Parts: C-alpha cells; sequence; structure tokens
C-alpha cells in the first residue's frame, strides 16, 4: 500500500521499533528515533497515526503522534531498545546513555550513563580526547559498544563501570557490532574486515578474522540471521552487500550490488528472515525476497532474490530502517521519517 | 463417549474395594458396550428395512399414480393390486413384524 | 561402572576460576575409541530396552547402576553431541515404561537439560537451547536436537505429569512446546544442513510430537 | 532388593532383622511405591491392593472412602512409628526420596 512520510524538522540518523510483548497479537504500535547534525539533537518516541477513521468535524488525526522526547549530547550515532521501557544510545561525544520511558507520565529520562565509554588517548596524562561511539548492541542484562578509538566495551544494566574493555582492537575506526552468541561478538572496520571476539578468552586479540581480497572496502553495517547464528550480512562503502558463513574460510559466500553508495543499515526480517532490507547515501531503500537458505547460494542467476525499491523516488540520504511484523520505518537527512503499517499489500 | 464416561467413574471410585473390583467393572463395561453395539445394529436395521419399504412403496405408488392406464389393463392392474395387498398384509399380520413398519404398510394398503 | 567413572572424572576437572595460568593439555577427555565403543554399547542397550519391558525395569530399578541419573548427569557434561544423542536415544527407549517416564519427566525438569527456569540476572541460556544454536548450527548436522525430539516423542505417549515444574515455575508443558515451536520448528528452514536430508529428518520428529499432543488432547471447559 | 521391588516389605524387614541388614532400601522402596501411586492411574491402584494385603493390614475394615494411595501412606507412617531405634535415617531417606521426585511432604511426616 502507500507509505506515510512525515517531516520532523531534524535529520534522523536512527529509527527502532518498540519490542512487542511475547505472545501478543499487536502490530508494531510505537517507534523511537534519534537525530544528528542540529544545533540541538534529541531522542523521541512516536505512535503510528490511525488512517482508519474520521469523526464528525472532519479532522485528519492520522499523523505520527509524538509521545515524548529527551535532549541528547552529541549526534545520535546508534540506538537500540533494551526492554519494553528502556533504550540505549551512542554519541559523537564517546558517551553511552541508557534511557527510560514513563508511560504513566509520557516522558523520557536518563536511567544510567557512561560519559567516557569511548575516548582517544595521548602521551602520559589522563587528558583524554573525544572519540565517537559508533554502534551499540544489547543482550539484557548486557551491552556492547564500538568507536573511532578502536575500543570494544562490555557494559551491564545493573553495573556502573565497564565489565570489560579492549582498547585498540583496531588501529582504525570500528563501525558496527553484533552478538553471534552471548559471550561471542563480531565487529566491522575501516579496512574491510569482520573481526570476531570471545569475552571468555583472557587475551584481547581476536578469535577469528574475515575480509575481502586485498582492496579495502570499509564495512559500515552488520546483521546476523535470526535462526542462523553463523550467517552474517554486511554493507560496504561502495554499495555492495556481502553474505558470510563465519564457519567456511575467510571470505563472503555471496556478493551482491545493492546501492550506488555507502550502505548504512542492513537487516534480516525478525520473523521472516529469508527477507532482507537496506538503506544508503544513494538516497534509496530496498526490500529483498528469496522464498540451503537462499542468501547462501553461490549463483543468484539460478536461485532467486527478487528486489524492490520501497521509496517511489530518491531523497537525501536514508541513514536507517527497522521492520517488525507488517510495519516498516526509515529515517533521512531530508529532516523526515517514512512509515508503513503494511509491507505485504 | 459411553466408554469414556463409564471409565471416568471407574477412575472416580476412590477405595480399597473398587480397586479389587476394577477388573469386573471393566468386564461389565464390556457387556454394556457390546449390548449398545447390538442396539446400534438394531436401530440401523430398523432404519434400512423401513427405508427399503418406503422406497418400494414409492415405486408401487408411481406405477399406480403416474404411469398411463393404457400400459396396465383393467384386469392385470387389478390382479397386481389384489396380489400385492395379500403379500403386504401377511408380512404385518405375522406377530414378529416390526411396528416401525406399520406406518409405511398401512400407508401403502391405503393407496393400493 | 564405566559410565559412572566418566561422570566422576568429567565433573571433577571443572574450571575453578582463579586458576589463570599455564595448564597442560587435560589427558582426561574420552578418546574416539572409547566414544565409539560407548556408542556401540548405548545402541546395544537401546535396542534391548526398545523391545524388552523386563530390561527397562530391571536396569532402572538397580540401586548401584541408577542409569537415568548417570545418563542425565553425563548430558550436563561437556561431551560431544553425537554421544549426547545416543544417551538421549537410550533415555527415549527407557521412557516407554510409564513408571520410568513419570520419574524421567521430574528428572528432566530437575536437571534443566532444557532450561525451563530462566533466571532474571542470566545472559546466556543453558542446555540444548545453546547446544542447538552454538554447536549443531555450526556443524550443520543435528543429532542432539533430533534425539531430544525423539525423547519427548516417547514421553508424550507415556504421558506427562500435570504438575510438571510446580514450585519452580507455573505447572504444565508449554516451556517444552516453546522450545520445539519457537527454537526448533520456526528455525528448521533458517538453518543450513550438511545432510540435505536432515532438513526433513528434523521436520519428521517435531511434527510427530505436535501430532501426538493434538491426537490425545480433548478440549475441556477448564482449558478456558 | 527383590522383596522391596515385589512390595513384600514386612518379610524384607524380617530378613533385615535375621541378617542385621539396614532397613534403608525398604523405606526408600516403599516411599517409591507411594510416589508411583501418588501419580498413578487406576491400574497402579488395582496393582496396589495385591501388595498392601501381603503387608498384613487385615485389622482395617474396608470403609468405602479408603483410597489405595493413602493406605500406602498409612503403611509407611506405621513403619516410621514401629521402627523408632534409628528413626533419623528412615525419615531422612523417605523425605530425600520424596523431594528428589518433587512430592510435597505429608502433614504427619513433617
Amino acid at each position: 500500500e502507500e507509505i506515510y512520510a512525515k517531516f520532523v524538522s531534524q535529520k534522523i540518523s536512527k529509527t527502532r521499533w518498540r519490542p512487542l510483548p511475547p505472545g501478543s497479537l499487536q502490530t508494531a504500535e510505537t517507534f523511537a528515533t534519534g537525530s544528528w547534525d542540529n544545533e540541538e539533537n534529541y531522542i523521541s518516541l512516536w505512535s503510528i497515526g490511525d488512517f482508519g477513521n474520521l469523526d464528525s468535524d472532519g479532522g485528519f488525526e492520522g499523523d505520527h503522534q509524538l509521545l515524548c522526547d529527551i535532549r541528547h549530547h552529541g549526534d545520535v550515532m546508534d540506538l537500540q531498545f533494551f526492554d519494553q521501557e528502556r533504550i540505549v544510545a551512542a554519541s559523537s561525544t564517546g558517551c553511552v546513555t541508557v534511557f527510560l520511558h514513563h508511560p504513566n507520565n509520557q516522558t523520557l529520562s536518563v536511567n544510567q550513563q557512561w560519559t567516557t565509554a569511548h575516548y582517544h588517548t595521548g602521551p602520559g596524562s589522563p587528558s583524554y580526547s573525544s572519540a565517537p561511539c559508533t554502534g551499540v548492541v544489547c543482550n539484557n542484562p548486557e551491552i556492547v559498544t564500538v568507536g573511532e578509538d578502536g575500543r570494544i566495551n562490555l557494559f551491564r544494566a545493573d553495573h556502573k563501570e565497564a565489565v570489560r574493555t579492549i582498547d585498540n582492537a583496531d588501529s582504525s575506526t570500528l563501525h558496527a557490532v553484533t552478538f553471534l552468541r552471548t559471550p561471542e561478538i563480531l565487529t566491522v572496520n575501516s579496512i574491510g574486515q569482520l573481526k570476531i571476539w570471545d569475552f571468555r578468552q583472557q587475551g584481547n586479540e581476536p578469535s577469528q578474522i574475515l575480509s575481502l581480497t586485498g582492496d579495502r572496502v570499509p564495512l559500515h553495517c552488520v546483521d546476523r540471521h535470526p535462526n542462523q547464528q553463523h550467517v552474517v550480512a554486511t554493507g560496504g562503502q561502495d554499495g555492495m552487500l556481502s553474505i558470510w558463513d563465519v564457519r567456511q574460510g575467510t571470505m563472503p559466500v555471496s556478493l551482491l550490488k545493492a546501492h550506488e553508495a555507502e550502505m548504512w543499515e542492513v537487516h534480516f526480517h525478525p520473523s521472516n528472515p529469508e527477507h532482507l532490507f537496506t538503506c544508503s547515501e544513494d538516497g534509496s531503500l530496498w526490500h529483498w525476497d528469496a522464498s540451503i537458505s537462499s542468501w547462501l547460494s553461490t549463483d543468484p542467476a539460478k536461485d532467486r532474490i527478487e528486489i524492490t525499491s520501497l521509496l517511489p523516488s530518491r531523497s537525501l540520504s536514508v541513514n536507517t530502517l527497522d521492520v517488525l511484523g507488517p510495519c516498516l520505518v526509515c529515517g533521512t537527512d531530508a529532516e523526515a521519517i517514512y512509515v508503513t503499517r503494511h509491507l505485504f499489500s | 463417549l459411553l466408554h469414556r464416561v463409564l471409565v471416568a467413574e471407574v477412575n472416580a471410585l476412590q477405595g480399597m474395594a473398587a480397586i479389587g473390583q476394577r477388573p469386573l467393572l471393566m468386564e461389565e463395561i464390556s457387556t454394556v458396550l457390546q449390548y449398545v453395539v447390538g442396539r446400534n445394529k438394531l436401530l440401523q436395521c430398523l432404519h434400512a428395512k423401513r427405508h427399503a419399504l418406503e422406497s418400494w412403496r414409492q415405486l408401487v405408488e408411481i406405477i399406480l399414480t403416474a404411469c398411463p392406464q393404457d400400459l396396465i389393463q383393467a384386469e392385470d392392474r387389478q390382479l397386481i393390486i389384489r396380489d400385492i395387498l395379500q403379500d403386504v398384509h401377511d408380512k404385518i399380520l405375522d406377530d414378529e413384524a416390526a411396528q416401525e413398519l406399520m406406518p409405511v404398510v398401512a400407508g401403502a394398503v391405503f393407496t393400493l | 561402572h564405566s559410565l559412572m567413572l566418566y561422570h566422576e572424572h568429567l565433573r571433577k576437572d571443572l574450571p575453578s576460576a582463579d586458576s589463570v595460568q599455564y595448564r597442560h593439555l587435560p589427558s582426561r577427555g574420552i578418546t574416539q575409541k572409547e566414544q565409539d565403543g560407548l556408542i556401540a554399547f548405548l545402541q546395544l542397550t537401546s535396542t534391548i530396552i526398545t523391545w524388552s519391558e523386563n530390561a527397562r525395569l530391571a536396569l532402572c530399578e538397580h540401586p548401584q547402576w541408577t542409569p537415568v541419573v548417570v545418563i542425565l548427569g553425563l548430558l550436563q557434561c561437556s561431551i560431544p553431541p553425537v554421544l549426547k544423542a545416543e544417551l538421549l536415544k537410550t533415555l527415549a527407549a527407557f521412557g516407554k515404561s510409564p513408571e520410568i517416564a513419570a520419574s524421567l519427566w521430574q528428572s528432566l525438569e530437575y536437571t534443566q537439560i532444557l532450561q525451563t527456569v530462566r533466571i532474571p540476572s542470566q545472559r546466556q541460556a543453558i542446555g540444548i537451547e545453546v547446544e542447538l544454536n552454538e554447536i549443531e548450527s555450526r556443524c550443520e548436522e543435528y543429532p542432539l536436537t533430533r534425539a531430544f525430539c525423539q525423547l519427548i516423542s516417547t514421553l508424550v505417549e507415556s504421558s506427562f505429569p500435570s504438575n510438571l515444574g510446580a514450585g519452580l515455575r507455573p505447572p504444565g508443558f508449554d516451556p517444552y512446546l516453546q522450545f520445539l515451536r519457537d527454537s526448533v520448528f520456526l528455525r528448521f528452514r533458517t538453518r543450513a544442513y550438511r545432510r540435505a536430508a536432515e532438513k526433513w529428518e528434523v521436520a519428521e520428529v517435531v511434527l510427530e510430537v505436535f501430532y501426538k499432543l493434538l491426537r490425545d488432547y480433548e478440549p475441556q471447559l477448564e482449558d478456558f | 532388593t527383590l522383596l522391596v521391588q515385589a512390595g513384600l516389605f514386612d518379610t524384607a524387614i524380617s530378613l533385615c532383622q535375621t541378617f542385621k541388614l539396614p532397613l534403608t532400601p525398604v523405606f526408600e522402596g516403599l516411599a517409591f511405591k507411594c510416589i508411583k501411586l501418588q501419580f498413578g492411574g487406576e491400574a497402579a491402584q488395582a496393582e496396589a491392593w495385591a501388595w498392601l494385603a501381603a503387608n498384613q493390614l487385615s485389622s482395617v475394615i474396608t470403609t468405602k472412602e479408603s483410597s489405595a494411595t493413602d493406605e500406602a501412606w498409612r503403611l509407611l507412617s506405621t513403619y516410621l512409628e514401629r521402627y523408632k531405634v534409628q528413626n533419623n535415617l528412615y525419615h531422612h531417606c523417605v523425605i530425600n526420596k520424596l523431594l528428589s521426585h518433587g512430592v510435597p511432604l505429608p502433614n504427619w511426616l513433617i
């Protein structure tokens, strides 16, 4: 069906759905966003407007209603839900912040904050320099983050300090991070590599490394298939999409062109994961259907992936997406958000 | 359903004695269930005999009400009805004859 | 006695945390010659108890062999998933006798080989919900989860206690159905498979359990 | 161990008395017959009379509310009151056998 765009008069760097109650029969009712490149950046909670109704006096109540906000510090580099009331966000300040929604009040608050999670160092004094925190992933009650400092941190939603830190896991920027298994993560970098880390190991060095062959394509985003802990998808500086089986050598299994630019997020569908979605600095947003899991076929001219642009035009950059049941949302540099309640009609 | 219900009571009898009598209670459930299979055969037979007699009566009454009088003549049409009446009577004048048939039999004897 | 000795040894090398320095190789792991011999004896045992009623009872009743407690105890240890699969099949052949099955249901719930009691501080799950997603989903072969589905597939036809899990959690079956539905079945088309057949060998043994659970259930007003 | 599996418990006790043997397997096995009864469908309750009548319970009139499950609890109570000389071990045994099967302890046993 048609897609309900909204201007919000801030650039949106990140969007996320509110996690549904286990065993409910609701659609995705609420989403959260984070902003970037303002004089003031914010994190906001929104409801999807109800296009089903008019009352006697003819008003269009079908707007994506703002529930509540809170002001941020720096740019909102990455964003994720932690439970059904708490959210975690990264920052250009190297800060990591946990927030709490108050349904009885319609407000946000801070819940906990790590103001120096990421920082660059220098010769012999604790006059640290700000390092952008680039990505965040949650495994409640646990949390992991990456940054320009090449640091990996492990944090906890009951603890104030770091549970573990790993400085200089790269000499370049680390961009994004995901959990393969609860003590076992994967990160991506400025070189064009996937680095795998096990918090059980007492060294700081990586448990495994994967790459492209020689020429450097920085990898900006990563996801890992919901019912295959060994299948990983990454997005390049060029607009390539790479599918990996982390058990089978050092290279991707499947290599596809997705954009004419930097690909900013990639996601498998949380219930339908033979479906995939991607956004980019080429101004486009795409759906991919492929229904061995079809993502691991070495000949996409035999086995299918059938591919749809969800936007009817190209905008200023699409930084982010999220998809939950039939609902999809994306966020842009055109100071705007796009939402559908239905992706299968 | 009858087996499930009778076995539920042979679970609900919480005692000493019931749990020595349980074999005989399952054995008497077996004779009750066999009698009820007999009752189910009887009802399906009394249906089938009566449904066949109703189908036969329907055929006879079309031969009489709907076939042309120039296809069965004034004497052979009478002999056929005189003979059918005598055969339809004796099978209900015999005292083993099922009473469920009498509303079909008298219903035929009337049209005949 | 060999199974009790392996249980006694494997449960004693357990890594006490403070011991962070240069260990040697632990020369106490079962070698393949003992593994494949234990597999042959478990498969012999499983055939015998699959047939003979007398041979399920007169092994479970033995106060010095206690085979259910030794086998569930070995399933908690870091042994290979193939040896765990033939151990689970030996339980699946034992669980034909309803007296054994009723005690086995309580023993499975007590041993958390599927973790029904998830603790609010705990990040990693424990038991077969990790081994399926962190061992079998690396090998691309699924003997442990298929043997667990086969264990539940016997233990439904010998029935389950209505009070299963009481005092530790709400009573009843649905935590096992959540694993079979939401961790096995809804995840059978996602996973990769070294055996192109095993994608279907997994589907058989889960849809059998669901079929049995809908065959023998008749609706009652208390369900509502 | 064989008499305990059959359920011939007072002759197993008589044999423990002629050979000094510990009554612990008798108390554990009677508790395990009570556990099998406490989750037992009606065949396991028909099976029970055939060993309850062997344990000489002939001094009880068959009142028509007498569940087979609880004459087994009554026999186990009577043995825990008859054999007092070592009574820690036989309560510890029965309670450990009930708790290892998740069974709540009877009001009289506590």
